[PDB]
């Protein structure tokens, strides 16, 4: 399967967390292509940056072999 | 020839007939194989030098 | 606990049941001299092989008691009387009474334990049970001394006995 | 069976109250409406077997598949068991128009009345329309009459209509 | 049996069987003879199977037979060929069914976790049922006895 | 043994008798 | 779930006891029929939309159920009903390749009666509509594969009834 | 959730009619007390908060229910109540702007009986207080708005009998 | 969950009081039994393995609940019944640390015998087993504590049958 | 292919492989000849299986070369025996790995929507692709006939 | 990942072209390797454990690797070195069986060197355990078969290295 | 430590050690020199320790250092000594630092992991350290042998 390693900052809005919250604000983490699209969208309209993607998986231009 | 009386001797009862799965079914098979135990082995734990005798490979 | 091998016309169920023949004090002479006889002619002892934590508590207090305690709670073990004593060691497994009565002994070859009487011999029908357990191989005789000392203690229900052996004043 | 008396009744005492102005009001509004209910159950009384053939007759001109082959009004079997549950639909209407209240709706028409005709496969649908269209016979009829109050009139129908009828939206 | 795993498979996508699985299942169908050859071979000879498999094992494992050993005592190791029994019998299963599902559904689904109870060593397990394997393999042709040790394999890997 | 005293229940507050 | 073959299987196992002849030719009679299954399959996967699609168009079109107050009016229920229906054809085949019904009583019919009681949906309509589906079928996979689908159906009506 | 223009729309939907003169007949009487409905509501939202303890005050405060052994002992029970209190009011508003009962019984009375057995709310106590509630609701917004209220805030509480 | 600690505190909240002589003698009295229990506690958690092992083999090997057509056959069923011990002296030990069975019944007795029902699992084999484990604590922990862990076990055992 | 999904399905449960699996890859490895026959079959046919599928499809959809249809007129004709070209490159594609992943990566995953945006009646394609299978299923043997019927008729099925 | 049947169809694909002449030679060429492969499967699956534990024991084990320094020194590090090795075994023989080492990059080299360089572990002792496992391997199945074992363990190696 | 555990179990609540954490570590501060003698008499007589309970283990489990074992051999049986050395070593780590954790995160993660490909029994390694400790308690006071008898059998219960 095609795997991102998507790197992300998520701010904090609506709430000042007293635990450790570092852990979900900037993080690098593997995803699935296919989840990929959803979970894009989901960092942006919570508020998050998306400073890096990146194709950790896979080649571009493949037609067949991709799961 | 059936004759009945050898039967009517020969009863059991039927809790202590054994069924698939009692181990005691490989009673006889057991005592055929008669397993070898190891001899007594001698060990000393006191005159065992650790480094020495460690693998060093 | 583990199924006991009780009758099936074999050396093995044979020298059971033989030993179950034996009188109380036959049966409990007979398994001292036995032990005494572990580790030339009969097997080893493998306490590791069995939970004998279960026994733990129950040794230390036959290790405290008076000789004349001593003595009289071994002989309560082997008259299946019922007693607090007598009930934990039927409550155990096999291999955990067997190892007990392993560590009997031990206690007793080391004086922690009332000794066997001075100068005592083994009798007839005792000492050929044992020379036929003697004659037996390992796995036989692990098989033989188990079931041996798997029906000692209290256990409801089961009752009998007659002859007794109270004590050696 | 509840009617409005009973169903006032029956909310002032889940209080534990005396009843209160309100009360009074809404028992008067009940009686004073009464000659008006009591007359459009005579005028369903002096017209009801007239009502179910006109309505029956109208709802199968409105859905000429019901008595072809295949519809559920099809056969002179299924169409007079149609006619009589006709019959019970008005009936019963009446007795909610005397009462004010439409409970002996609910406990004697609508409840386990979708089971038996998905049971049957009786169209629930052409149903309803058939007891809108004695609706508004009823209230034609009412109207032409020297009828003083027939607001009430719809009451009972539109809610069997309510209860019975598949949710849209 | 493939069936099943199969069928599982194309119903977690909510999809029909596939070209493949189809073409897998006709296989294991039409080919369906000498499972039932090896099969019966596997049961026939069930007594000698065991009987030499415990035999070799406690010639190379004495170990278990010996003082604090598992096995030692005619009882322990009676239920010690039971066990081997069960394997045997349960491999003649899966032989037959095309799959290890009814072997891993039996007998190797928390098998650790009983065999650690027991105070059993599993390793030795999985070596009685390479003796197993061997003896019916010498007792089979070569080609039913690569299908029975690719099961045979099956068994002893989830022990090993 | 998990019902707490006071679910579903009238509670009595218990207080000594005067004539203690 | 159970197939034929898992039928034998655990027979065997609940008694402790390998297979012997009886078994054996239960399984060479699963075996036997094994391609007649695959070739139906095959069928059915190939064509499920247009059986579901002619069976609505000759049971349940131009009735009442689709007219304005019937339980397949508005277009999500009658998305629903079809959506049931492709469930109901995929899951007899599903048996049918299995041999058994036993998917169909775990998966189909623990709890679809209390669903459908609840949901008001009419067990008359539908099984009119399975029993279409069984016609279509069987005029597509042929005599003994219609059948033997046939079979599926009928029970997953049976349990619905 | 279905409202008076919803239940007309639903009553002519499944006959498959259009509107006839009596459907918008209902669809203007309903216009027409939407005026009033509107006001009744901005009010109670304005004043939710004071309703619920001029009730509270009224039926609840310095009993039995509120001393130690009480339903409403401890903060936290409190503050479930009162929370409680507001749903009510709350609904009871919506559906007064509906001018329908049947969010109460989508979403208020479903399962509520066995909500409050399950916990051990006293039934009889939050009866008397949602009276409490109608009856502040009503010297609030007049008689005629206290009516149609009264109408939904009752539901609610022939629901709990 | 309540330990005997807040038991006390519960039953004095309830009555809104103020803890008096005889709550202030019953945590004297808990605190006092507090050592003996951890031991045990520490005890058993040494020897948890070998106390489930020793019960089964007491209890339920080479009978017909393990042999095929029992409900211990099968390495699967097995290792789900040996769990089940283990979770019910874990959770014995937890309910001697409390004084209090009130866990058992919250997480461990809630709908177990429904449980058991559906799965087919012997009950009085399972109370065997756990009658044989109480037994094998007693002869590891001594016959005070002994006698505490008994008492939990026979509330598990209570809660089965 | 085949192989492909056997080694995915293993790495899911973490395994090496099950009997079953290297026995249909062993199967499919040795009918490799007769796959590869029936592909160069259809390669070397490929200009009149599509053009008497799109003959006869029109004769059995003569709505979508009418004006409004997605393929009017010559040029859409040109386009849409273009796509029946296209898929049966992927029934040859399909039928040498012994899987359908293939068809699914390049032709099916995303044709409904596809489609949509070019108006094309998704079913008038499946039942192209059924007039091909017809026309195949004489042009070779009783048994490659099946074969091939195998992806025509999943292909078939995930275009209805 | 891709199989050499994928490889070739994608590249035949990217061009745009039927399966061609180079295409039908390749594809014939994995058609007469795919005996070697499945036998060589199958018998690295059967051993698997063994091979990793003759490689340990000859190649790491009694050196300064498992003694305190090394990197294998701890229970911990010594499971997570074992199965790494076994990991290893795994993705190589699915390489193997299939012709490729796609699978070695997309499942098994993604981010493994940076991830030894970060947390330590030997970048030389790995490719010596591995060259351990590949000898043990090519002796237990065959000579061209091991040559295959050997050139897809290296293929990893180099990843590594 | 304990200072690092109290440190873990207050910031798992986001906040500072509460006055009971910090007076049971004053405790332990205070009484750091009782424990810094028991690990200096376990430490002192090490070899008596390990030889000892190797001496009673081997009385214990005769199985292991017989042939087919995974002790046997003068090579096998001071390897699985010098195993004992190491685990004492960690328990006198854990009675210093007041915590089970070090032993923990040193000897018993993945234990039963490396033991399984070693093929070592592991009954019997906790049988090894329940020797030690024994062998220990009776070198020592009752008090202290129940402080050191704490991290033995906690040794004793993440084994077996
Ligand atoms: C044609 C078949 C008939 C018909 C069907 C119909 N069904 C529904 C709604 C539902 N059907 C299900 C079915 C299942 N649940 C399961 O778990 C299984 C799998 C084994 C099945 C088959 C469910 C869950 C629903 C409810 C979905 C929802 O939450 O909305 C409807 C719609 C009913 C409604 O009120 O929307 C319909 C129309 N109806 C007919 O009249 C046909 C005879
Ligand atoms: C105060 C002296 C200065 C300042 C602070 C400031 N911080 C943020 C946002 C965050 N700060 C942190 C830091 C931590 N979170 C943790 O859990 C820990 C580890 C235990 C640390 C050190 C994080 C993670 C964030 C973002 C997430 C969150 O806040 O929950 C802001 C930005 C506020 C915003 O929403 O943009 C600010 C203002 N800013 C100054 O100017 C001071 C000099
Ligand atoms: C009159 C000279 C002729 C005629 C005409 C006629 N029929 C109806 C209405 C109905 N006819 C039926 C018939 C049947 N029911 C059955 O089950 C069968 C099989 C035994 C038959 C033939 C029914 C059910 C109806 C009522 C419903 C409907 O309208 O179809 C009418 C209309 C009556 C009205 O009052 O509107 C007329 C004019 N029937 C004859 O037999 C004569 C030859
Ligand atoms: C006429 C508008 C529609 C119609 C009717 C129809 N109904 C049946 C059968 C039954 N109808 C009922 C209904 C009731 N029983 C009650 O007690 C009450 C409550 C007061 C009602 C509404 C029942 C229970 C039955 C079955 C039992 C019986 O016959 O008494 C049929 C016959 C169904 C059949 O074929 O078996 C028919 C035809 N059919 C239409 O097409 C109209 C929509
Ligand atoms: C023989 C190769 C090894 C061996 C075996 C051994 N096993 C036991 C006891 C049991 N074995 C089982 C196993 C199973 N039950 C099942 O349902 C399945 C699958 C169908 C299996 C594999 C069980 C349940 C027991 C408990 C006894 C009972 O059957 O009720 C023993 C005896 C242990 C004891 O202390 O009694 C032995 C000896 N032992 C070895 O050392 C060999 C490596
Ligand atoms: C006209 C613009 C297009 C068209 C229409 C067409 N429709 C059908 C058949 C049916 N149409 C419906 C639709 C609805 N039922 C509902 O309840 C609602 C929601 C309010 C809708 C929109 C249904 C359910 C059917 C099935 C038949 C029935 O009513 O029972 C057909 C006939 C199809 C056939 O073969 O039966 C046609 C022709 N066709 C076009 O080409 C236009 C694009
Ligand atoms: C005193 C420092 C402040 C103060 C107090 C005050 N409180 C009330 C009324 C109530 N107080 C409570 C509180 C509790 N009930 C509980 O169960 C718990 C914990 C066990 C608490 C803390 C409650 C429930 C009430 C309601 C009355 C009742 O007991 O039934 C009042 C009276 C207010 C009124 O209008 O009646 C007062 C005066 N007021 C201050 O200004 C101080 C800061
Ligand atoms: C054994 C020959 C050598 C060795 C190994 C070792 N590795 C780690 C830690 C990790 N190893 C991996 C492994 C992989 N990453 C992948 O993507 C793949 C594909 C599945 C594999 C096999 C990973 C992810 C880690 C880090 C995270 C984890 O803990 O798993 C360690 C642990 C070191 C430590 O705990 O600090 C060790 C010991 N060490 C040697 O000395 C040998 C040369
Ligand atoms: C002795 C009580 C039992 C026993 C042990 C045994 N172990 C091995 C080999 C090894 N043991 C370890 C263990 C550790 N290394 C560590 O760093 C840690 C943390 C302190 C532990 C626990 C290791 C790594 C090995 C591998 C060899 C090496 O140390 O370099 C053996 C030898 C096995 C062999 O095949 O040589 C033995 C015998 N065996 C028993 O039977 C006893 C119950
Ligand atoms: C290998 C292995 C093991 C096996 C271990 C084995 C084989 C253990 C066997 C141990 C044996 C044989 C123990 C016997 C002990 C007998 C005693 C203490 C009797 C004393 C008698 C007295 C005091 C009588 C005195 C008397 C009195 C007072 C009288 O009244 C008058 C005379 C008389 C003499 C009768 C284990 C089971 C541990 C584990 C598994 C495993 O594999």
């Amino acid at each position: 399967m095609r795997m991102f390693r998507i790197t992300a900052c998520v701010p904090s809005q609506t709430r000042i967390r007293t635990q450790r919250e570092l852990q979900n604000t900037y993080f690098t983490k593997l995803v699935p292509y296919d989840n990929w699209f959803r979970e894009q969208q989901r960092i942006m309209k919570m508020g998050g940056k998306i400073v890096k993607v990146e194709l950790a998986t896979g080649r571009p231009g493949t037609n067949a072999g991709l799961a | 020839q059936i004759v009945w009386q050898n039967e009517v001797r020969r009863f059991i009862p039927q809790e202590k007939k054994l069924t698939a799965g009692n181990p005691m079914n490989f009673l006889g098979m057991a005592r055929s194989i008669n397993p070898a135990a190891n001899t007594i082995p001698k060990v000393s734990a006191q005159n065992i030098n650790i480094e020495a005798s460690v693998p060093r490979r | 606990g583990i199924f006991p091998n009780t009758l099936a016309a074999d050396v093995v169920p044979a020298t059971i049941a033989r030993f179950s023949q034996l009188n109380a004090e036959d049966q409990l002479a007979l398994i001292w001299f036995a032990y005494l006889e572990m580790g030339k002619t009969l097997t080893i002892a493998a306490p590791g092989a069995a939970s004998m934590q279960l026994a733990e508590n129950a040794l230390k207090e036959i290790q405290a008691m008076g000789p004349l305690q001593q003595t009289q709670a071994m002989c309560d073990l082997a008259n299946r009387a019922d007693t607090p004593l007598c009930r934990t060691y039927a409550s155990w497994s096999p291999n955990i009474k067997l190892g007990f009565w392993y560590r009997l002994g031990e206690l007793m070859e080391q004086g922690f334990v009332a000794p066997i009487p001075a100068g005592y011999q083994l009798s007839a029908n005792a000492n050929a049970v044992l020379a036929t357990i003697q004659g037996l191989e390992s796995g036989q005789q692990i098989t033989v001394l188990r079931n041996a000392v798997v029906d000692m203690g209290f256990t409801a229900g089961k009752d009998g006995k007659r002859i007794a052996e109270p004590v050696v004043p | 069976m509840r009617d409005a008396v009973t169903t006032l009744i029956k909310n002032y005492d889940l209080t534990g109250r005396y009843l209160d102005r309100n009360a009074m009001d809404e028992l008067k509004a009940y009686f004073e409406s009464g000659s008006a209910r009591i007359a459009a159950a005579a005028m369903i009384n002096a017209n009801s077997a007239t009502i179910v053939k006109r309505a029956a007759a109208q709802l199968f001109e409105e859905i000429p598949e019901l008595i072809r082959p295949s519809g559920n009004a099809y056969t002179t079997r299924r169409f007079s068991a149609c006619l009589r549950d006709m019959d019970y639909y008005l009936r019963y209407a009446s007795y909610a128009l005397i009462a004010a209240d439409n409970n002996v709706l609910d406990e004697r028409v609508l409840q386990g009345l979708r089971e038996t005709y998905n049971s049957l496969g009786v169209p629930i649908g052409p149903t309803v329309r058939g007891i809108q269209i004695m609706k508004e016979m009823i209230e034609a009829m009412a109207e032409d009459s020297s009828l003083n109050s027939t607001d009430f009139i719809a009451s009972p129908f539109d809610h069997m209509t309510r209860e019975l009828s598949e949710l849209s939206v | 049996s493939i069936v099943t795993k199969s069928i599982v498979n194309a119903d977690a996508e909510a999809r029909y069987l596939s070209p493949g699985e189809l073409d897998r299942i006709k296989a294991f169908v039409t080919g369906g003879a000498a499972r039932l050859r090896i099969a019966e071979t596997l049961t026939g000879s069930r007594e000698t199977i065991v009987k030499q498999a415990g035999d070799r094992l406690f010639q190379k494992r004495p170990d278990i037979v010996s003082p604090g050993g598992n096995a030692y005592g005619e009882e322990m190791t009676a239920t010690c060929l039971r066990d081997m029994d069960y394997y045997l019998r349960l491999v003649t299963y899966g032989v037959v069914s095309g799959d290890v599902t009814p072997i891993e559904e039996i007998g190797l689904v928390g098998v650790r976790e009983m065999y650690r109870s027991l105070g059993t060593p599993i390793e030795a397990v999985a070596q009685s049922v390479r003796e197993m394997k061997e003896v019916a393999s010498g007792l089979m042709s070569s080609d039913d006895a690569a299908e029975a040790s690719a099961y045979f394999d099956f068994v002893i890997g989830k022990m090993s | 043994g998990s019902l707490r005293e006071d679910i579903g229940q009238r509670v009595d507050k218990e207080v000594t008798p005067r004539f203690v | 779930m159970q197939d034929a073959i898992t039928a034998v299987i655990n027979s065997a196992d609940v008694q402790g006891k390998y297979l012997d002849g009886a078994a054996m030719d239960k399984l060479k009679s699963y075996f036997a029929s094994g391609e007649l299954r695959v070739r139906a399959a095959s069928v059915i996967s190939a064509n499920a939309a247009t059986i579901v699609k002619e069976a609505v168009a000759k049971s349940l079109l131009y009735s009442d159920v689709t007219r304005p107050g019937g339980n397949m009016y508005t277009t999500r229920r009658y998305a629903a009903c079809i959506r049931d229906l492709d469930y109901y054809l995929r899951y007899a085949t599903y048996a049918m390749l299995a041999g058994d019904a036993s998917i169909l009583d775990e998966r189909v019919l623990n709890g679809l009666k209390e669903t459908y009681n609840s949901l008001g949906v009419p067990i008359s309509s539908t099984v009119q509509a399975i029993q279409a589906i069984k016609e279509v079928t069987a005029s597509l996979v042929g005599a003994d594969a219609g059948k033997e689908m046939g079979v599926y159906l009928d029970y997953i009506c049976s349990g619905l009834s």
